[PDB]
């Protein structure tokens, strides 16, 4: 249960497809109110998983 | 000038506030000194007295007179010792009203002023004037004691006797306080001074070049001493006038200190192995003077009009430009313009006619001539528009590390003894002469040891330090004077460091050339044979000059340097001297060697390896374009790290066991519009060239050899097809095809493929780019930056085999290795260009650490010393790292970001690496520093900053190869043709770095590794050890849902969850690695 | 070029004629002359603009640019007798020592006395 | 870890001991099997294979249902084995685009074999769940000294001079073929003709190839008059 950026990344770098992990990280940035943050977030996921994952997509 | 003025100034104040000083700790210290001066006033005063009366008195006393060297005697002291209620007055930056909050602590000074009526015209002769200020202090330091045991604030004060600067001749009173007048929170002390007043002795009877200690030579810094303590308070009046007269002078003084403070320089006495001598007091002055005047014309070039930017401008400008030691100097008034004369008296001279002063008797010509070079690198890089560089210029301390700021150390022990033992043990001599010229001896064997290096090398290095390690300045009341005892001597020291600035195009010539030859001997040529004694030798040489002139051997593990200042203090200092510097010793000896005829003799920067190399390309090259074909040759074009003068160890004939045995070379044909237009069937067009030039070559060179290796280490291209040709110089070249259809092709898949698929393609094109069309112009720019900045060959060499021994390289990219390395190389601000080994990699180690890729770019002006960087080229590669950085604030995708006029995108050399990989590469320069800080420069901290740490790995596996490589890649602790057979070739090559590239392909999705790219360095003796190191990602560690591209191997915790599958991952490896795996460790 | 050495190139052509021409001449109109002008200074300024001056001379001694040169005019115009007519230094960068002595590819004396 | 046998998405675990290392102190390999659903006539009787071993071939699937077919008296015959890119290197097709990671598909001479074969590796599940010992210990075609020097072996000649012979020539017909039908004066069905420029090569191609006034009039100038009064 990543709780801090560092940890998101940390997660991200283990897994940089890894949907469930985007998905937490966009949770955690509107919960910290980051609206415009959690879209670049969304788009570097975009921009870092796998084209094998549509379901991710 | 407006832009920059702005950022400029606003960073001004922001830094001037940031270090502004504590009105409370100024009322503390200003109630304390007038605690003070009441203490004065209560002082009572002492009568004339004789030598035995005050021997009496100070002898039944605890406190000793401070007597200067030599002291007074009863034979000769026919006059007396008095003291009076001295004038009393304040000086120091707090005078000036320019105090700031210095972490280390301040002090502010404050003078004593002899009476007139207890001087005579007689007294500043032979010391009188001198031992009178020495008793007169110690009355002063007894009646305070006295006063103190009486105000009862012994308990946290603090008194030590102290010398003005480190002046001998001008010991001080040094007041510090500790834990109502306790003021050491305020971090402050206080300076007692005794001196003269106002034309007290007649100036020009106290001018330099006059002798005022008869036994004639001139008595320089005895008059300089004295006459300073005579006129202290002019200055300062002349002082405040100025500061009253303009606005900004407040400013341009604290902007003057810290620079000087970063530097490592300041008023301290230069003349016996310190840097200094030139601070804040005689900045000012300076200041004052040009804003008096300043132009040879004596015109105002100082007008009192500028702000605090333009007058450290101007200051700092006719620093770099204007001489005042040797060819010049300048002469003002302090009661009159400021006017430069084309006289230069050997001596920094900036001359007061109203005083007939010169303030700068504190400097040695290298100091003179090494602040000349800061000011020169400070006006470059302030005229410097692109670059912001106020932090470069005030927010980084150079003196930290000698090895940091110097090129050269040279560390030697001196057991020279007492003053008598000098005679028998100084190889020179030290008599009344040399004393009244050199009063301390140990200014005498500065100046001796200084001129003695100075001209053993002359061109061989630009600039010159020394350092006595030992010097001290403080001793306690009770004594006359600082008292050692160490280091085979009696004096304030252990021994001593030479240090360098070198020229590095003239380090390494084998000939000190010397004057020419005529049957009269001349003077110059007689001092030099007389100097060099044995060494010396008459020789002749092709244009037919007879020189005499001095011979060495080059060697592979120490500098000329090394040797020529070994045999020159050995013989014209002392035959007892112990000479060194083991760290560039050890440096050089960690420096791979080859395998080639006199390698031992070989300096480090000869390239005749690469010259060679280059040679047989040459022949191959004329033989291809001799060659004929259904296409004309356009052009090849050679890429190899060898070509650009970055292999590890260097190239050597049938050393095919090297990695970088095989050079690449791009051939590129010229244009037809013939070619396919599907990829698949250009790259095998590609093939049909290449098959068709090996059957020629086979037919009509027969000497050479030929085989094709398929390449496909482009993602995506299974028909990579690669012309290995031997060359019987024992040297083997790669050769592939380039073609616009290439480009263009690469660029229409692009387009044609979809969207979530575009990112892999374009990392595929990136990485074709960075292999076929930008590497040319890297290595192109790479090989002449080079040429003008030689070492940069040896340290990035150096560089890259510490990261083959960390195990970084089969993560980082040559390219990227060799930017780094090449950094500070065309961005030495603020040192200089490095000039050693030891000082580049440092200094590599230095950067790499202190950069913070998260925030920092990095953008590289590849030129020559003085096609630069414009501001436009610079403001866009900025905003592409700031659009780069916003897309991935984290930097997961990406952490370097390297940029220059060959990448405006920053991306090539930097794409694909691990985060776990930056930092940690991050935390080892940390760790390198750290050491460096903590157990100081010596061989076992380089062992180990050398040897790989093993920690942090999750799995470690220990392999060897069946036969030792040492000896084939060619360097020494030896192959002479090619195998009959090239498969013999394959099996003599190494196969552990592809092993662990396929095995990161398989399992990149979940593991990262490691391996030693260049065995025959670091595989033990033999050559023949190697070693994996593997990590684990986090959540693969960790369990997921086993969905159906779980991409990894596992075991399942659940019938839905699954974790992974540690010790099947490690039979696998152990598998893959069967015949070479030896031993496993496990976290 | 990448050498800091300030070049003058002068480039010429001369309009051939086809296989099956009849007519006397093979006039080029002032449109086909100001195409291949351009074509040709921007092929020269593109080789030794990315090239190095050793580099331009290795390119220069074998014929490639005006290869190129008539390789890239083969569409509007087919021309004959392209040479690089000239070459010219203009300025030099600070001297180099080291690069003339690499370009190129250290001794004692015998011991008069 | 004994009783999970089988997964509840419908994969079954199949492991595989390893042998006892000289620097390691035995193992099971986990392995996923489940039928194949594809309208694909070449992707019928299929099995899709997750988590395989590396270089997992078809001697290495001819020895495993050869063990099963043996221990469970069962027939199954293998006839080939797809989508064994265990490296990453076949993922996207460069030539088709400018003219199922980590598991493979197993292909079955009939649907016979392939239940034959699924009733096998239940009853291996089952050995899993309940007797670890009676499973198969999987052998590798040992990655060595000779298969990566193999690897490092030069290219010989007469491979690459058929192989390039062959493709340039089937590229050629197919170029020409391109060429004639590109410029071989296409008309619609209907009256329609297809404009081709000279030098065309392909429709792919083609199919991816794919003044006012202010003062003239009297609104114009009335208008102008009006605003500028």
């Amino acid at each position: 249960a990543p709780e801090s950026v560092a940890d998101f990344e940390r997660l991200l770098i283990g897994n940089p497809n890894s949907s469930v992990v985007w998905m937490n990280y966009m949770a955690f940035q509107l919960q910290l109110s980051e609206i415009e943050k959690a879209r670049e977030l969304a788009e570097r996921a975009l921009k870092t998983i796998n084209f094998r994952e549509e379901a991710e997509k | 000038e407006l832009f920059k003025s702005n950022i400029f100034k606003l960073q001004i104040d922001e830094l001037l506030e940031q270090v502004k000083l504590k009105q409370k700790h100024v009322l503390k210290v200003e109630k304390f000194l007038h605690k003070l001066y009441d203490i004065l006033q209560e002082i009572p005063d002492w009568e004339e007295k004789s030598l035995a009366e005050v021997d009496s008195f100070f002898k039944n006393k605890i406190v000793s007179v401070p007597f200067v060297d030599p002291k007074p005697i009863p034979q000769n002291t026919n006059y007396k010792f008095n003291y009076k209620k001295p004038d009393i007055s304040l000086i120091g930056s707090f005078a000036l009203k320019a105090g700031i909050y210095q972490p280390n602590g301040s002090s502010i000074d404050t003078l004593l002023t002899m009476p007139k009526e207890l001087f005579e015209k007689k007294d500043f002769l032979n010391f009188r004037c001198l031992h009178k200020r020495s008793v007169y202090l110690a009355y002063l330091t007894h009646h305070l004691l006295i006063l103190l045991k009486k105000d009862k604030l012994d308990s946290f004060l603090q008194l030590e006797y102290s010398y003005f600067d480190n002046d001998p001749l001008l010991p001080i009173l040094r007041i510090s306080c500790s834990k109502d007048y306790n003021f050491y929170k305020t971090r402050f002390s206080i300076n007692l001074l005794i001196g003269f007043p106002y034309k007290v002795f007649e100036p020009k009877k106290l001018l330099p070049n006059r002798n005022c200690i008869r036994i004639l030579p001139a008595t320089p810094l005895y008059n300089f001493s004295v006459l300073s303590s005579s006129t202290h308070e002019n200055y300062l009046k002349y002082l405040y006038k100025t500061k009253k007269q303009t606005e900004s002078f407040v400013e341009a003084t604290v902007l003057g200190r810290l620079w000087l403070q970063q530097r490592g320089f300041s008023s301290n006495m230069s003349h016996s192995g310190s840097l200094g001598g030139f601070g804040t007091f005689e900045f000012t002055i300076l200041m004052a003077a040009l804003l008096n005047g300043g132009g040879i014309n004596s015109n105002k070039i100082l007008l009192h009009g500028f702000s605090s930017y333009q007058l450290f401008k101007g200051v700092i400008k006719y620093l770099a430009t204007m001489d005042l030691c040797h060819d010049g100097h300048l002469q003002f008034h302090s009661n009159p313009a400021s006017k430069y004369i084309d006289e230069g008296f050997q001596t920094p001279t900036l001359f007061d006619k109203s005083t007939k002063v010169n303030i700068l008797t504190k400097m040695t010509v290298s100091s003179y001539q090494i602040l000349k070079e800061y000011a020169g690198e400070t006006l470059r890089m302030l005229n410097n528009v692109v670059q912001d560089q106020f932090s470069n210029i005030f927010l980084t301390n150079i003196s930290r590390f000698d090895n940091l700021k110097y090129d050269l150390c040279y560390d030697v022990q001196l057991p020279l003894g007492k003053y008598n033992n000098l005679e028998t043990s100084l190889a020179a001599t030290f008599g009344s002469m040399e004393r009244v010229k050199f009063i301390t001896l140990e200014n005498f064997l500065a100046h001796k040891i200084t001129n003695v290096a100075r001209y053993a090398l002359g061109d061989r290095i630009k600039y010159i330090q020394i350092e006595m390690v030992g010097q001290k300045s403080d001793f306690p009341i009770t004594k006359r004077k600082v008292y050692s005892n160490t280091g085979g001597n009696h004096f304030n020291f252990d021994f001593v460091r030479v240090k360098l600035i070198v020229n590095p195009s003239e380090c390494d010539k084998l000939v000190t050339k010397g004057p020419a030859h005529s049957e009269t001997m001349s003077t110059e040529a007689a001092v030099f044979k007389n100097f060099w004694g044995i060494k010396s030798s008459l020789r002749r040489f092709k244009d037919g000059s007879i020189t005499h002139c001095c011979v060495w051997s080059t060697s592979s593990s120490e500098p000329i340097i090394s040797s020529i200042v070994n045999f020159a203090l050995q013989k014209h200092v002392s035959k007892k001297a112990q000479i060194s510097n083991e760290t560039i010793k050890k440096f050089h000896n960690f420096l791979p060697l080859p395998n080639l005829p006199s390698s031992a003799k070989t300096s480090v920067l000869n390239l005749s390896s690469f010259f060679n190399l280059k040679k047989s390309f040459d022949d191959l090259y004329k033989i291809i374009f001799q060659m004929k074909l259904p296409l004309s040759v356009k052009s090849i074009l050679p890429v190899g790290s060898a070509f650009r003068y970055t292999s590890l160890c260097q190239p050597v004939p049938f050393a095919y066991s090297d990695p970088d045995f095989f050079q690449d070379v791009i051939l590129e044909f010229e244009t037809s519009p013939k070619w396919p237009d599907e990829i698949t069937s250009l790259e095998k067009a590609k093939t049909a060239f290449l098959l068709k030039i090996q059957e020629e070559l086979s037919a009509n060179s027969s000497t050479y050899r030929s085989f094709f290796s398929r390449d496909e280490s482009i993602p995506y291209n299974l028909e990579i097809v690669t012309l290995n040709i031997l060359t019987p110089e024992g040297y083997g070249f790669k050769f592939r095809v380039l073609t616009e259809r290439d480009e263009i092709l690469y660029l229409r898949a692009i387009a044609n493929a979809r969207n979530e698929l575009k990112p892999e393609l374009e990392a595929t094109f990136l990485k074709f780019t960075a292999k076929y069309l930008a590497s040319v112009r890297h290595t192109r720019t790479l090989e002449n930056i080079s040429h003008s900045y030689q070492f940069y060959s040896p340290v990035v060499r150096l560089f890259k085999r510490w990261l083959d021994t960390h195990l970084l390289l089969g993560h980082i990219t040559d390219e990227l290795a060799e930017l780094i390395a090449i950094k500070p190389f065309v961005d030495p601000a603020p040192y200089f260009i490095p000039g050693s080994l030891e000082n580049g990699f440092l200094k590599v180690l230095k950067f790499i650490s202190q950069w913070n890729w998260k925030d920092d770019p990095l953008i590289l002006d590849l030129v020559k010393p003085e096609e630069r960087l414009t501001l436009a080229q610079y403001k866009g590669i900025q905003m592409n790292f700031t659009n780069l950085r916003n897309s991935d604030p984290n930097g997961t995708h990406l952490q370097f970001f390297v940029a220059s006029k060959n990448d405006p995108s920053g991306i090539l050399y930097s794409s694909g690496i691990p985060l776990p990989i930056a930092t940690r590469l991050t935390a080892l320069a940390k760790v390198a520093v750290n050491l460096l800080q903590t157990h100081g420069l010596n061989q076992q901290t380089i062992n180990l900053l050398f040897t790989p740490g093993l920690k942090d790995y999750d799995f470690v596996v220990d392999l060897r190869t069946p036969i030792g490589l040492k000896s084939s890649c060619g360097i020494l602790s030896a192959p002479s043709n090619f195998p009959e057979n090239l498969n013999d070739l394959s099996e003599k090559m190494d196969p552990t770095y592809q092993l662990v590239k396929y095995l990161n392909l398989k399992y990149k999705n979940s593991l990262i590794l490691s391996s030693r790219k260049y065995i025959g360095v670091n595989g033990g003796e033999k050559g023949d050890k190697n070693v994996i190191t593997g990590l684990i990602k986090p959540l693969f560690k960790g369990a997921h849902k086993f969905r159906v591209n779980l991409d990894c191997n596992v075991k399942p915790v659940d019938d839905e969850n699954v974790i992974l599958n540690k010790e099947a991952i490690f039979h696998e490896i152990a598998a893959f690695g069967n015949d070479m795996v030896i031993n496993f460790e496990t976290d | 070029t990448s050498d800091d050495y300030v070049l003058r190139i002068f480039a010429i052509a001369f309009t051939r004629k086809q296989a099956n021409q009849v007519k006397r001449h093979s006039y080029a109109q002032s449109s086909h002359i100001r195409a291949i002008r351009k074509v040709i200074s921007e092929i020269l300024t593109k080789e030794v603009q990315g090239s190095t001056l050793a580099q331009l001379t290795s390119k220069l001694i074998p014929e490639v640019i005006n290869k190129e040169i008539e390789n890239a005019t083969k569409d509007i115009f087919p021309l004959q007798n392209i040479h690089v007519r000239k070459v010219k230094l203009l300025k030099q960068p600070k001297f180099d020592v080291g690069a003339l002595m690499a370009l190129h590819g250290e001794e004692k004396g015998k011991k008069v006395t | 870890i004994e009783d999970i046998s089988a997964m509840k998405n419908g994969f079954i675990v199949v492991p595989f001991k390893l042998p006892d290392h000289k620097a390691l102190p035995a193992s099971l390999h986990f392995m996923f099997a489940k039928r194949h659903q594809s309208s694909n006539s070449n992707e019928s009787d299929c099995l899709f294979l997750v988590n395989l071993p590396l270089l997992s071939n078809i001697e290495h699937m001819k020895k495993f249902v050869g063990q099963l077919c043996g221990k469970y008296d069962t027939v199954s015959h293998v006839e080939e084995l797809l989508y064994n890119d265990e490296f990453g290197l076949h993922e996207v097709d460069l030539s088709a685009l400018t003219s199922p990671r980590n598991t493979a598909l197993l292909k079955f001479v009939d649907a016979a074999s392939i239940n034959n074969c699924w009733n096998a590796l239940k009853k291996y599940s089952n050995l899993h769940a309940k007797h670890p010992n009676e499973l198969f210990e999987w052998t590798y075609t040992t990655p060595s000294f000779t298969t990566f020097v193999n690897f490092y072996k030069p290219l010989d000649i007469d491979y690459l001079k058929e192989d390039i012979h062959t493709h340039m020539a089937i590229f050629e017909q197919r170029e020409a073929q391109a060429q004639e039908d590109v410029q071989s004066s296409i008309v619609d069905e209907d009256g329609f003709t297809l404009v081709v420029g000279k030098n065309t090569k392909s429709l792919n191609s083609i199919r991816k190839k794919i003044k006012a006034k202010k003062d003239f009039y009297r609104f114009q100038v009335r208008e102008r008059k009006k605003q500028e009064i």
